[PDB]
RNA sequence: UGACUGCUCCCUAGCAUGCUACUACCG
RNA sequence: GCGGUAGUAGCAUGCUAGGGAGCAG
């Protein structure tokens, strides 16, 4: 704390008294010098701690306000944060069935109900283009979620039944394409 | 380490599903809660994975909900 | 000990608070002025006044905590989910409450 | 802190004493200066301390009385709210059936559990499944508590209207099953 | 929508007590 | 020459009050 007038006064008094004492002198001069020195020393010493307490208190207050602002900010982006985190962990898991269904949904082939686990029960998906049908459906079997399923019904956007033999490269582009395959889980 | 990862992922997935107002459909919410509670009690890492597939199918079969493609282009899921 | 054994014969709708009608500035209320315990028998209140002027703060507090008015100003309810005795429904809808997962 | 009653005397004495010191007079005037200034500062000390104590005492008293006033205001508003709630719930007592069953009592006291059972106008039923449904409220009118009730509305756990034509054995697994049935007292109260 | 107890850690404000220090009064 | 008293500053000790959090039945 060397930026206060009290420090300047105390330093000048210290220098004057020290020089006078080192020069050598009587008792009355020493007494007068110390009576004029100690008041300035106390004046300096009070502020020397008051300033420190003020500075640390200000630092703590700024810390607390930063923490409050950050918490208020954080509690307002939870949906996006959670979605990003979930997909990061889904990457890190690295499973074949999960990767299969995520890529299928990313290209457009999403399911319509909860995927069953038993050797029975119906599953319905939507196939929006011929390329997805070429990749997944070949023959009369269906490969989805690293499993095997058996096609039993095909329905178009007009809800008319389409037989499996109908679908072909050039024979397809005269149809309502968002097909709906309903299959059951092969053993 | 392959089991705690799937349990944490299941917790995060259930949180994401709850954020999308899924508990406004009692049957779907009951099924999701049952699956989530069953994953955390698993002991082997195959039943947990099939239940995880079943639970993720719920989120995937909601058209508007989220953007699968944007969330896959952010140096995220492949 | 004897009352516990003997109370299993009598109908279960004759147990609980006993209510009656009192008048406050000419308007009728319904308040509880006793109890019928399965163990302690019949108990009657000692300071009950039928006709009274406008009531104070502690009387309001006592009358707002009694289930008598709430039960008497509600609809009948028959609940088949549980086997415990049911009294009344305070609203026109049934509330279903869920529990959320944790944060990671 | 600058216009205290002793401030004038203290400052005037200090100024006069320091002027005498600056006059370069003998040591007796210096001793008198020192004594007078010492006693002046000593008397200024308590005048500067007691006032500061008193101000803080007064401020504490003001704060306490303000919070007391706020508490009284809150009490008044809660009293008004409770009175309003009681007088509002009073207006649904159905004061003819209640009077009819009160007068039959031998001293005016009746169990509380039989008031909704004999004077209520509406009935609500919660049904777990279809097997329980077909044994309790089958059809359009049923009997319960020695009275006749007729159905008015049926909703599901999601609070959506459900028609009785689709509550069947085949269509049972397609409903949010905690069904709620609402009926009215027939021939009696509503 | 958030019960009754018990224990412990952290931060601030006040009170009481003690230690040291600086001036001043008194004998 | 020693002690007493009156303010002022720093430090330590125990309570009361307010706020945040953890565990147990």
């Amino acid at each position: 704390f060397s930026s206060l007038p009290s420090y300047a006064a105390f330093a000048t008094a210290q220098e004057a008294y020290e020089q006078a004492v080192a020069n050598g002198d009587s008792e009355v001069v020493l007494k007068k010098l110390k009576k004029s020195l100690n008041v300035a020393k106390s004046e300096f010493d009070r502020d020397a701690a008051m300033q420190r307490k003020l500075e640390k208190m200000a630092d703590q207050a700024m810390t607390q306000m930063y923490k409050q602002a950050r918490s208020e900010d954080k509690r307002a982006k939870v949906t996006s944060a959670m979605q990003t985190m979930l997909f990061t962990m889904l990457r890190k898991l690295d499973n074949d069935a999960l990767n299969n269904i995520i890529n299928n949904a990313r290209d457009g082939c999403v399911p319509l109900n909860i995927i069953p686990l038993t050797t029975a029960a119906k599953l319905m998906v939507v196939i929006p283009d011929y390329n997805t049908y070429k990749n997944t459906c070949d023959g009369t079997t269906f490969t989805y979620a690293s499993a095997l399923w058996e096609i039993q019904q095909v329905v178009d956007a007009d809800s008319k039944i389409v037989q499996l033999s109908e679908i072909s490269m050039d024979n397809s582009p005269n149809l309502a394409w968002p097909l709906i395959v309903t299959a059951l889980r092969a053993n | 380490s392959k089991m705690s990862d799937v349990k944490c992922t299941s917790v995060v997935l259930l949180s994401v599903l709850q954020q999308l107002r899924v508990e406004s459909s009692s049957k779907l919410w009951a099924q999701c809660v049952q699956l989530h509670n069953d994953i955390l009690l698993a002991k082997d890492t195959t039943e947990a994975f099939e239940k995880m597939v079943s639970l993720l199918s719920v989120l995937l079969s909601m058209q508007g909900a989220v953007d699968i493609n944007k969330l896959c282009e952010e140096m995220l899921d492949n | 000990n004897f009352n516990v054994l003997f109370s299993t014969v009598f109908p279960p709708t004759s147990f609980g608070p006993l209510v009656r009608k009192i008048f406050v500035d000419g308007v009728p209320f319904v308040v509880s002025t006793g109890y019928h315990f399965r163990e302690l028998g019949v108990v009657h209140n000692q300071d009950v006044n039928l006709h009274s002027s406008r009531l104070s703060f502690k009387e309001l507090l006592v009358y707002a905590a009694d289930p008598a008015m709430h039960a008497a100003s509600g609809n009948l309810l028959l609940d088949k989910r549980t086997t415990c005795f049911s009294v009344a429904a305070l609203t026109n809808n049934v509330a279903f409450q869920t529990v959320k997962p944790g944060n990671f």
